[PDB]
């Protein structure tokens, strides 16, 4: 069953990002 | 109009189509060979092979130059790599010295590493990076005994002249002897034949 | 465990040519108080069908990544090319033989060193 | 001795066109 | 496939940058007072380092 | 328990 | 050489928009002699 | 001196002219040296304006995975309200951020199988051998 | 403009990592032969075993 | 030749000789005798039979006409181009047929277990999008026969494909939400399965029998059902047109028709045997 696999992806994508590009002590560093 | 116009197109795009390189099965593949390369496709390949085979009888072996190159690589390598180790170890030895911090002492001492030297291949000699090892075939004696074809015709005939050959005799006498043998003689140690002349003059008379 | 390996060895490895055997079963019927013979005729055949044959490069088995087909894969690739390259290569490979056929030592050691600042 | 080899090539090629 | 965190990554980096700062000041004070060649005033550090160039072109 | 079974797995067949 | 410099962009253009727009170094990665080499690439299979 | 094998893979009957040394380096010397201007031939022929006669431009071509297409077709996200929200909210944040405007769909890209044209045209070659020049063996 | 251009770069990189990187390997675990054709006689005075399927391979 | 969607120099160039084989509101009775120039082909089924006789020889008129016949194929596409002079008409008509143009929505697909490519192995030929262009004199669009013979799969199979994949995700959200639409979409569009059709539709035609001749858009509507179940094979083809107020129920088997000329009560049909 492959009712949830995009939900999985979602959470992923956007906390990914907060990680990668809108990070404010990265972007100080 | 724009109907007919793309009917017209569609049908002679279908036909020109058929009658490109379409042919395809034939039970023969002349067809492809008289494309690609012409009618006389069989002289163009007796041109080619006879070409390769004038070039390998010229001398221009791949192998026989590329070993050499290789050789001279590795033996300009080698220099160009040492010297800049001595640079790092000599700067590490001064900081290490005129300053007070261990650290460049044990750079140093990283660097004079027998592994890493070893790894390194400067201690062997710059044949053995290529491939074969280093004779030393001028110890071996030269004489009449086990000396090879030439060496023991031109020595037999000094013996009987009873005097020493020059330079330009000697050469003169090689080329002929090889001249009249077609070449096919062995002259270098990666020839088959080798072996089979040093058998043969293995055996001293009595 | 059973396994016997028949082969090539370098350093402390395997790496050559090599030939591995399970002869599980038949060490195990033969400490389970069976006579050889018995256990022989038992477990000959399963024995013979897992014989293995291997080539092994420091101590990896070869054969899952492809290996077998790397030479024809390049090969194919080499003749992808456009057409001017693969003639311009072909001249440029003969005309450095002749030229390196005639240079003298000097001259190919400098050529040699000219190689090894570019490279 | 590259440059001669290229025009070399680019002679043969010019040839046929 | 799992990579270090960026800020770490970036935060480690500017502090190797001030180390090789420190690093260079370090060679600078032990190894700069020599003379190798008095024509072009080449000092020792640079000559160490492989920086010949460096002053070759900054004459 | 796990003799038999483990007799049939390396042999391929079972115990008489 | 008798080569114009029309010449050369022909051949390019044939080369490019002709041929290339119509549809790591080469050679065989396991080769004995190898020209330039540094004796530092290291090949993992055989 | 060539051995059965190389013999048959000869395309032809060829006449030998000369006496070569004996050994075998020679022997794989010519052989290559023969590869190589056959194939300069060729190329040099067909750049002749050969191909104005046969050319066969075929590109285009993309390959979609066959595993990923069916996981993403076995996947139902429009039947309930949830999902559909779900796909709905990871449609807007992978359009706004993964999809480049060079993509048709992001359907079509997320199954499409990635590959580069040499791969392509390696992988239609094997595939033509494994369903079925001159001098290639 | 710096903060800008690093940001427009970790998007780039980002897209790339998850297109080459993430989505392949997710996929394989949601989902879930050659050693076969690795063993030649798997589909079918004295010596011993070795001899023997040494000549079975060799006849094979 | 062989082509849905005269007939007499095709049979004698099908194979300088002479053929003959055997086999309509009156019966069509197909049978075809060539020569070459005898042409006997049974045709003008309306007792008082009339044959239309025109002896030729294989602008001058009895009256000797050309007929000169292109055939080549490629691949799944087949062009037969058919260029005829007539005497007394003065004015060349041309005729073209392609089969099998129909285009292509599945995709190829690579196999990892295999390391492999798997085309659209899928290559039934069922499709025939037989586009027939004649040309008369300076009337270019003389006729436009352009009548589809595929399964009509491909066509639904297509623009179900370019919907789904291209165009569901650019549609806003607050539609989806209408009660049953859903439901209607899931209906109208299923999900894929392996490389193969979402709606298996075979058998069926629409052959547009439009001819530009006539005055305005004026196109004939035949739906036509190819299938085995109506004793083991046989057309059973519906037409309509929209001038001559006639619906065809012709069932053809091999040049035996049993066709009923149906006429909307001029609600109560009127039947033609």
């Amino acid at each position: 069953k492959l009712n949830f696999v995009y939900s999985e992806l979602f959470v992923k994508l956007i906390k990914e990002c907060k990680k990668r590009i809108h990070d404010q002590t990265f972007l100080k560093n | 109009f724009v109907l007919h116009r793309v009917l017209k197109t569609l049908d002679r795009s279908r036909q020109l189509e058929y009658r490109l390189a379409r042919m395809g099965p034939e039970e023969a593949r002349e067809a492809y060979y008289e494309a690609v390369l012409g009618k006389d496709w069989k002289q163009q390949l007796q041109a080619d092979w006879d070409k390769a085979l004038e070039d390998v009888d010229a001398g221009l072996v791949t192998d026989e130059i590329n070993h050499e190159k290789r050789l001279m690589t590795a033996a300009q390598l080698r220099r160009l790599e040492v010297e800049e180790w001595d640079k790092q170890r000599m700067k590490n030895f001064y900081l290490a010295s005129f300053g007070g911090l261990r650290w460049f002492d044990q750079m140093e001492q990283a660097l004079h590493n027998p592994l890493f030297i070893e790894s390194r291949g400067w201690t062997d000699p710059v044949q053995n990076w290529v491939g074969q090892n280093r004779t030393y075939m001028d110890d071996l004696p030269a004489g009449q005994y086990m000396a090879g074809v030439g060496n023991a015709a031109i020595r037999i005939k000094e013996a009987e002249l009873k005097r020493k050959l020059t330079d330009v005799e000697r050469a003169h006498v090689l080329a002929r002897g090889g001249a009249v043998a077609g070449g096919l003689l062995p002259q270098q140690p990666t020839d088959p034949a080798t072996l089979a002349v040093a058998v043969g003059g293995a055996f001293v008379p009595s | 465990s059973g396994e016997v390996y028949i082969g090539e060895f370098f350093a402390g490895q395997r790496h050559g040519c090599g030939m591995t055997l399970d002869m599980k079963p038949y060490f195990y019927l033969l400490e389970r108080g069976v006579d050889p013979v018995e256990a022989y005729r038992r477990t000959a055949g399963a024995i013979m069908k897992n014989v293995e044959v291997r080539t092994w490069y420091r101590g990896n088995k070869l054969g899952d990544a492809k290996e077998d087909e790397v030479v024809e894969i390049n090969v194919l690739k080499d003749e992808l090319d456009d057409p001017f390259e693969i003639a311009l290569r072909n001249s440029l490979h003969d005309a450095k033989l002749r030229k390196w056929k005639a240079m003298s030592p000097q001259d190919k050691a400098m050529d040699r060193i000219v190689s090894i600042i570019e490279r | 001795n590259a440059i001669l080899t290229k025009l070399n090539v680019i002679n043969q090629l010019t040839n046929n066109e | 496939e799992n990579p270090m965190d960026p800020r770490i990554r970036e935060l480690m980096a500017a502090e190797g940058m001030d180390d090789k700062l420190e690093d260079e000041g370090f060679k600078d004070t032990v190894l700069g007072s020599a003379i190798i060649n008095p024509y072009t005033g080449l000092d020792m550090k640079t000559y160490l380092d492989g920086k010949e160039r460096h002053q070759a072109e900054l004459v | 328990p796990g003799r038999e079974a483990t007799y049939q797995r390396i042999v391929g067949a079972p115990r008489i | 050489a008798g080569v114009s410099k029309e010449d050369e962009r022909r051949v390019e253009g044939l080369a490019a928009r002709w041929r290339r727009l119509l549809a790591r170094r080469p050679g065989n990665p396991l080769a004995a002699n190898d020209s330039d080499t540094g004796f530092e690439t290291e090949s993992d299979m055989m | 001196v060539l051995t059965n094998t190389q013999a048959t893979l000869l395309p032809t009957d060829l006449q030998t002219k000369r006496t070569i040394k004996p050994g075998l380096i020679y022997t794989n010397s010519a052989l290559r040296k023969f590869v190589r201007n056959v194939n300069t031939r060729l190329n040099l022929k067909l750049l002749n304006s050969k191909e104005t006669n046969l050319t066969t431009k075929y590109k285009s071509q993309f390959i979609y995975s066959k595993r990923w297409k069916s996981i993403f077709s076995k996947i139902q996200p429009l039947q309930n309200g949830t999902t559909r929200k779900s796909y709905q909210l990871f449609r807007n944040v992978a359009k706004q951020i993964l999809v480049t405007p060079d993509a048709k769909s992001l359907k079509l890209i997320t199954i499409n199988q990635k590959l580069s044209l040499k791969e392509r045209k390696l992988l239609e070659l094997r595939t033509q051998y494994n369903n079925n020049t001159l001098v290639r063996p | 403009m710096n903060k800008k251009l690093k940001k427009f770069k970790a998007t780039n990189e980002l897209r790339q990592w998850w297109w080459n990187s993430f989505l392949p390997r997710y996929l394989s675990n949601l989902q879930v032969n050659k050693n076969v054709s690795f063993k030649p006689l798997s589909n079918t005075m004295n010596q011993n075993i070795v001899t023997e399927s040494v000549k079975v391979e060799t006849n094979q | 030749a062989s082509q849905e969607s005269w007939r007499s120099i095709g049979s004698a160039f099908g194979l300088s000789g002479a053929a003959a084989n055997g086999r309509t509101v009156d019966g069509q009775a197909d049978v075809g005798a060539s020569l070459k120039a005898i042409g006997v082909s049974a045709s003008n089924i309306t007792l008082i039979p009339s044959l239309k006789l025109t002896a030729a020889k294989q602008a001058v008129s009895q009256k000797p006409e050309l007929s000169a016949c292109w055939t080549g194929e490629a691949g799944a596409d087949r062009a037969t181009l058919l260029v005829n002079v007539d005497p007394v008409m003065r004015s060349v008509k041309l005729a073209a047929a392609v089969r099998t143009p129909g285009p292509e929505w599945r995709k190829v697909l690579y196999n990892d277990e295999t390391d492999l490519l798997e085309y659209p192995a899928d290559d039934g030929a069922r499709h025939t999008l037989y586009v027939q262009h004649e040309v008369r004199g300076r009337d270019l669009l003389h006729a436009t026969r352009l009548g589809c013979r595929l399964d009509l799969g491909r066509l639904v199979n297509y623009v179900v494909d370019f919907v789904d994949y291209r165009i569901e995700e650019n549609i806003p959200s607050f539609v989806w939400n209408v009660p049953l639409l859903p439901q209607l979409y899931s209906l109208l569009v299923p999900a894929d399965n392996d490389e193969q059709v979402r709606h298996r539709i075979t058998g069926w035609e629409l052959d547009v029998s439009h001819d530009f001749a006539r005055s305005g858009l004026l196109p004939v509507v035949a739906i036509s059902k190819t299938s085995k179940k109506l004793l083991g094979g046989g057309t059973l083809t519906a037409s309509y047109d929209a001038a001559a107020r006639e619906a065809g129920v012709s069932l053809s088997r091999k040049g035996v028709s049993v066709g009923a000329r149906v006429a909307r009560a001029e609600g109560r049909p009127s039947i033609h045997v």
